[PDB]
């Protein structure tokens, strides 16, 4: 008999699905593979399933707001960055900490990974080499966030801890700029908006807003 | 590291690149005398092939294995050494505990005569007599048949080897405890050894 | 810079370079000399296609010999010394010159290495008394330091090197590897001294200034006109009629004809057989011989080990026999690695 | 610095549980079983079962973020055998290789002071 | 037919050899010998280290090239007849085979001239058979 | 002569067992004599130039 | 067993979807020891939720944690000893604990008991 098999899309592992700025793309973890699917009005289809290994499940995955790269962390402490044009894994490197939060810049140049030990590393996307590694706070990372303009010279990297803490760093100077202890629990989500104002969603009950400067001017808005 | 930013095309930025662990384990005195006697053939594999700092507290009658954060390589080396000293403590021979260090799938199993069948004194003596056999004949028969190492304490008995091997040895020993004569259990040993040699 | 421009044409897909027209075309014999010189240098093969070396030279916006210097020195890890060399070459007095010529290392490339290293060693106005003791030029020396920091930045941007801490700073020394990389830059200008007017036979009979008559055949097969020609040393060079000299070959910069109708080489590097072999192997002139009692194991029809004497050659000279692991592909026994 | 959980390893005679709880044993982080890792009925008491079990349990435990574990092995206890088995030793080795910081090892086997009868009879239980 | 005739401290056993039938039921050195042969050939090459200076062009190919210049290979035929058989096979196998095929064309020219010369006809045809081999 | 002298001399072994005291490991970190057949100075081939008397025999 | 030849039973008819998100809805609380001990801060436990402050209060009032005196006092010579504490009052992610009981370890007891001496046991009750 003829048979058409319909397969699941977002099944198994608890990692967020990601899309680019357009709805044309989506990336999803099934238990070991990352199905990429195009959504177009009407003609929604699949691109290609990547089949790294059936043993380890995908821990996290991120697709840049332009559909050019896919960065995914598996159960072994390594990140695999994979080209989307050719459909080929370009690089893969161990990180020695099980990463769970992946945040990419709006521009496709930087992407940062963060795990449980508290140390985070931010890698360049086009050339897979890590610029700098932050020791960070001693708590497990719960979120990160980027602030970068398209043509500027200042880049901010904010980390929301399992502790009620957000550490914002300069990137062009790599310094612990501001350590704001305000929540009581994990910082599930983060955000940075233009003037500076910073928002932080602490998972207990709180949405903090900080007026902020490059200099020591940072209080509770 | 110095900190400067390079503005690429499309205005993109460009940057450039930038625990010890301890276990302790006791030793009973009747196995502390052979430990002192053959200690000099115990620590060389621990210090040379395992990279495991070894102390011995004779004031607490214990052996301590601490792994160094930088000198060691393998994580499981500490647990392998602890199982090594544990087998020698339970009373196996030195080369056999070295074999436990040498392989990765050797296991040690232990059970008792009252865990098989409650025996009261003189019958228990005769049961250990039937297990041991005249000059260890039946015991070494089980050894050579199933490729294991058997140690008979006062009541507790210990079997070292692979999983299925110590399973078959346990079957033969338990039949010996329940009272199968050594002739019948020896026939069963040579049958299981025939099929194990064939496979 | 016709070598670099034909390199640009090759790296940007001009495959009929003689037939390629210009409004004002250069000399065709000159451009063919450029083709054969880059084919010898290794940017191009015998069938005129580009190599990975040629791709790197096309990304490098500078001369092919100097970019060869930089590539092989990025491999053998002597970057501050080599960038000092290329910057200096692009942009008692006798006691001081001997002290900074630094016996035994005879080459004035190493002498000026000692100059630039002692210059960055010494602080201020003792700098000035140093350069008046050594009759140098402080303006040329600061030109050296600014140009070497500039080319450091250039090859960092071309990413042939590893850079941490993005801003670029300038900083026994393996003299065999140094003269090897200088050979890689200085081919094809080879010369080899000859018996017996050069060695200690010529220790007669002047006092306080002895002359040891330089008798050296120059060779280059890409320049068959000056191939195998008797040359004499340049007097301003520190090897001015010196003697008791251990090695045999010198790679020079350029020949020039001067007084008494006498030709002279500009600057020298003292080299021997296996560095010539390695560099010409990476290049083109090592036409090999049939193997040869010594065994010649043949693993596969493609692959073998063998003892070959190579020829550096209107004739050339040959060298030692070397054991070589060579492969047969495309109807020839090309060489992978030395032994 | 670190954070500690209690890995209770029940090495049954024909099964293996690797149950990780927090301190005080109230909140259970993860729990597996030998058969559930390896789908057979012989192999529910295997070192291979225990290895797969401890690997996935260490995965879940590092997911929650607990770096170090005290470990409490256990046999079946009761009037049955009182010594932890090859499954338990295998689970312990697999945890140590999986890389949780092992803090302290205990053997809490329920040893009856004066037990009742056992399941066998007068002739002997097995074989 | 005449060539002559002639441990780790951490053992690595498998789930069938040790008693691991669970891993059997769910079961999931030639390159070492190749590297070893590379090592033995390397031993041969570093073993023989005679530095006697020998000529670049061998006598056979020099005489062949001279015969091709002179458009007559009489001396080449002479030394070919006078060669030892092992030398014949080594040189014939170590001819050069490039895109212009100069050496092979000269060799065939020499053998044609020899078969016209009508002496040692057996040897000239067995030379050509060896070339086709 | 040196062979037989080192043969017959009184030995001094070091029975220091690494272990019992402190950490005897790869990272960082009890002498008894046994009388031979003769002492080196009690031999009767000293002061003789070319004579080797074996006291063990 | 999760094998395809595992014969189906009544068993797995109606399941539930794993959407409870348990270790996101649960909450970590640090416990602390009485001032009699040296290093009081030890570990963190897991509270089920925070909608019920009554739930947090009752669970933490029922908590009975257990530690060993070696890790509690920094001197590893108290390896064999072990205490049990129970938490009775909470204050803002920090718990105050008090003494509840004591024990040795069974390996120490078995290593103490030897074969050529008599054992004497005293069993008193007091207030």
């Amino acid at each position: 008999y003829k048979g058409i098999s319909l397969n699941p899309i977002y099944a198994g592992s608890s990692a967020v699905a990601t899309v680019s700025e357009n709805g044309k793309i989506l990336a999803t973890p099934v238990l070991d593979e990352i199905n990429i699917i195009d959504l177009t009005p009407g003609s929604r289809k699949i691109l290609h399933k990547i089949s790294n290994e059936d043993e380890q499940e995908i821990t996290a995955l991120k697709l840049t707001p332009d559909g050019q790269y896919l960065t995914y962390v598996s159960q072994a402490q390594l990140l695999k960055i994979f080209h989307l044009k050719t459909g080929k894994v370009v690089r893969s490197m161990k990180i020695s900490s099980p990463s769970y939060i992946l945040d990419a810049d709006s521009t496709s140049t930087l992407l940062a990974v963060g795990g449980t030990d508290g140390s985070i590393i931010v890698v360049d996307i086009e050339n897979g080499y890590i610029t700098h590694s932050f020791k960070g706070h001693g708590g497990t990372i719960s979120s990160l966030k980027f602030y970068g303009q398209l043509n500027s010279k200042i880049w901010l990297l904010a980390s929301g801890d399992t502790n009620g803490m957000v550490k914002v760093w300069d990137l062009v100077k790599r310094k612990c700029l501001h350590t704001l202890q305000e929540h009581t629990s994990a910082v599930r989500g983060l955000d940075i908006i233009e003037v500076l104002n910073l928002l932080s969603g602490g998972r207990d009950d709180i949405i903090n807003l900080w007026d902020f400067n490059m200099k020591k001017k940072c209080k509770l808005l | 590291e110095s900190k400067t930013v390079v503005v690429d095309d499309q205005g993109k930025p460009r940057f450039t690149s930038a625990k010890f662990e301890s276990r302790k384990i006791m030793v009973p005195p009747h196995r502390m005398t052979p430990l002192r006697n053959s200690w000099t053939k115990i620590y060389p594999p621990l210090v040379e092939h395992l990279k495991l700092q070894v102390r011995m507290n004779l004031k607490t009658k214990s052996v301590e294995l601490r792994t160094n954060p930088k000198f060691t390589t393998d994580p499981g080396a500490l647990q392998k050494g602890a199982d090594f000293i544990k087998a020698f403590t339970l009373g196996f021979d030195l080369d056999d505990s070295i074999a436990l260090l040498r392989l990765d799938d050797l296991y040690i199993e232990t059970f008792e005569v009252k865990d098989v069948k409650t025996l009261t004194g003189d019958h228990l003596s005769r049961a250990i007599g039937r297990i041991a056999g005249k000059d260890g004949k039946t015991k070494f028969a089980i050894e050579n048949a199933t490729r294991t190492r058997i140690v008979l304490a006062d009541s507790k008995i210990h079997i070292l080897g692979g999983f299925t091997h110590i399973r078959m040895a346990r079957e033969s020993v338990v039949s010996l405890i329940l009272g199968s004569p050594p002739g019948k259990v020896y026939g069963n040993l040579r049958t299981v050894a025939s099929r194990l040699k064939e496979r | 810079p016709v070598e670099s421009i034909v390199l640009q044409m090759k790296s940007m897909a001009i495959h009929n370079i003689i037939n390629f027209p210009f409004p004002t075309p250069p000399d065709r014999v000159a451009l063919s000399k450029a083709i054969q010189l880059l084919q010898y240098l290794g940017a191009l093969d015998n069938k005129e296609m580009i190599t990975e070396d040629g791709k790197k030279m096309s990304l490098f916006p500078l001369s092919p010999r100097f970019s060869k210097m930089l590539l092989v020195s990025d491999e053998k890890a002597c970057l501050p010394y080599i960038v000092a060399i290329v910057s200096a070459l692009s942009v008692k007095f006798y006691k001081s010159r001997s002290q900074f010529s630094k016996l035994d290392k005879f080459s004035d490339v190493f002498r000026l290495l000692s100059v630039v290293s002692a210059m960055d060693y010494v602080p201020k106005e003792q700098k000035e008394i140093f350069m008046k003791k050594n009759f140098l030029r402080g303006k040329l020396m600061e030109e050296i330091v600014k140009l070497r920091k500039q080319l450091m930045y250039i090859i960092k941007s071309n990413t042939s090197k590893e850079n941490i801490a993005v801003v670029i700073r300038n900083e026994v020394i393996q003299i065999k590897l140094l003269k090897q990389m200088i050979c890689a830059g200085f081919v094809d200008h080879v010369a080899v001294r000859a018996d017996v007017l050069f060695p200690d036979d010529a220790k007669i009979t002047n006092r306080t200034s002895i002359i040891n008559i330089p008798y050296i055949p120059v060779l280059a097969t890409r320049t068959p006109n000056i191939e195998d020609c008797f040359v004499y040393i340049h007097p301003t060079s520190i090897l001015n009629n010196l003697g008791e000299m251990p090695p045999k070959y010198m790679l020079y910069y350029s020949l020039h004809l001067g007084g008494n109708n006498k030709t002279r080489m500009n600057t020298l590097c003292d080299i021997a057989s296996t560095p010539l072999a390695n560099i010409a192997r990476k290049g083109l002139l090592l036409t090999y011989s049939k193997p040869l009692g010594l065994k010649t194991v043949n693993l596969s029809p493609t692959e073998r080990y063998c003892y070959v004497v190579p020829r550096f050659g209107k004739i050339g000279w040959d060298l030692n026999p070397i054991a070589v692991h060579q492969k047969k592909q495309k109807g020839q026994w090309t060489v992978i690695k030395f032994i | 610095s670190q954070v500690f959980g209690v890995a209770r390893i029940y090495a049954s005679f024909n099964d293996t549980f690797v149950h990780v709880t927090d301190l005080s044993g109230k909140e259970t982080i993860a729990r597996v079983t030998g058969g559930m890792k390896v789908k057979a009925d012989r192999d529910e008491s295997s070192p291979y079962a225990a290895m797969l079990a401890a690997q996935d349990v260490a995965a879940k435990c590092k997911e929650v973020g607990i770096t170090a574990v005290h470990v409490k092995i256990r046999a079946t206890g009761g009037t049955r055998t009182k010594t932890p088995g090859p499954g338990g030793q295998a689970a312990l080795r697999a945890l140590a290789r999986s890389g949780l910081r092992i803090g302290r090892i205990e053997d809490v086997t329920p040893v009856p002071s004066d037990s009742t009868r056992k399941k066998g009879g007068r002739r002997g239980r097995r074989l | 037919r005449s060539k002559p005739k002639e441990l780790p401290f951490f053992l690595q056993l498998s789930g069938e050899k040790v008693g691991d039938e669970a891993s059997v039921r769910e079961g999931i050195h030639r390159r070492d010998q190749e590297a070893q042969k590379k090592l033995d050939a390397e031993e041969q090459m570093n073993k023989f280290k005679v530095t006697g200076r020998l000529g670049f062009e061998s006598h056979f190919t020099k005489q062949l090239r001279e015969g091709s210049q002179s458009k007559d290979y009489s001396s080449l035929l002479a030394t070919l007849i006078n060669f030892s058989p092992a030398a014949v096979d080594l040189e014939i196998r170590s001819l050069n085979s490039f895109e212009p095929f100069d050496e092979i064309v000269w060799f065939i020219d020499a053998l044609t001239q020899g078969l016209k010369s009508n002496k040692n006809f057996e040897l000239y045809e067995t030379f050509m058979s060896l070339l086709f081999k | 002569k040196k062979r037989v002298i080192d043969d017959e001399d009184d030995k001094e072994v070091d029975t220091t067992l690494p272990g019992w005291g402190e950490w005897a490991g790869a990272g960082s970190k009890f002498i008894k004599k046994v009388k031979g057949v003769v002492n080196k100075d009690k031999r009767r081939d000293k002061n003789l130039q070319n004579v080797i008397i074996n006291e063990k025999v | 067993a999760v094998g395809k030849n595992k014969r189906l039973s009544k068993g797995k008819k109606g399941q539930k979807k794993r959407v409870v998100d348990p270790f996101t809805r649960k909450e970590w609380f640090d416990i602390k020891a009485p001032s009699t001990f040296e290093n009081r801060n030890v570990g963190k436990t897991l509270v089920n939720k925070s909608t019920g402050l009554k739930s947090a209060s009752d669970a933490l009032k029922g908590r009975v944690v257990e530690v060993c005196l070696a890790d509690l006092q920094g001197s590893e010579d108290h390896s064999f000893r072990k205490i049990k504490l129970r938490v009775d009052e909470v204050q803002g992610k920090n718990l105050l604990t008090n003494f509840h009981g004591m024990d040795f370890t069974t390996d120490k007891l078995r290593s103490m008991v030897r074969k050529w001496q008599t054992l004497i046991e005293a069993n008193v009750t007091v207030k």
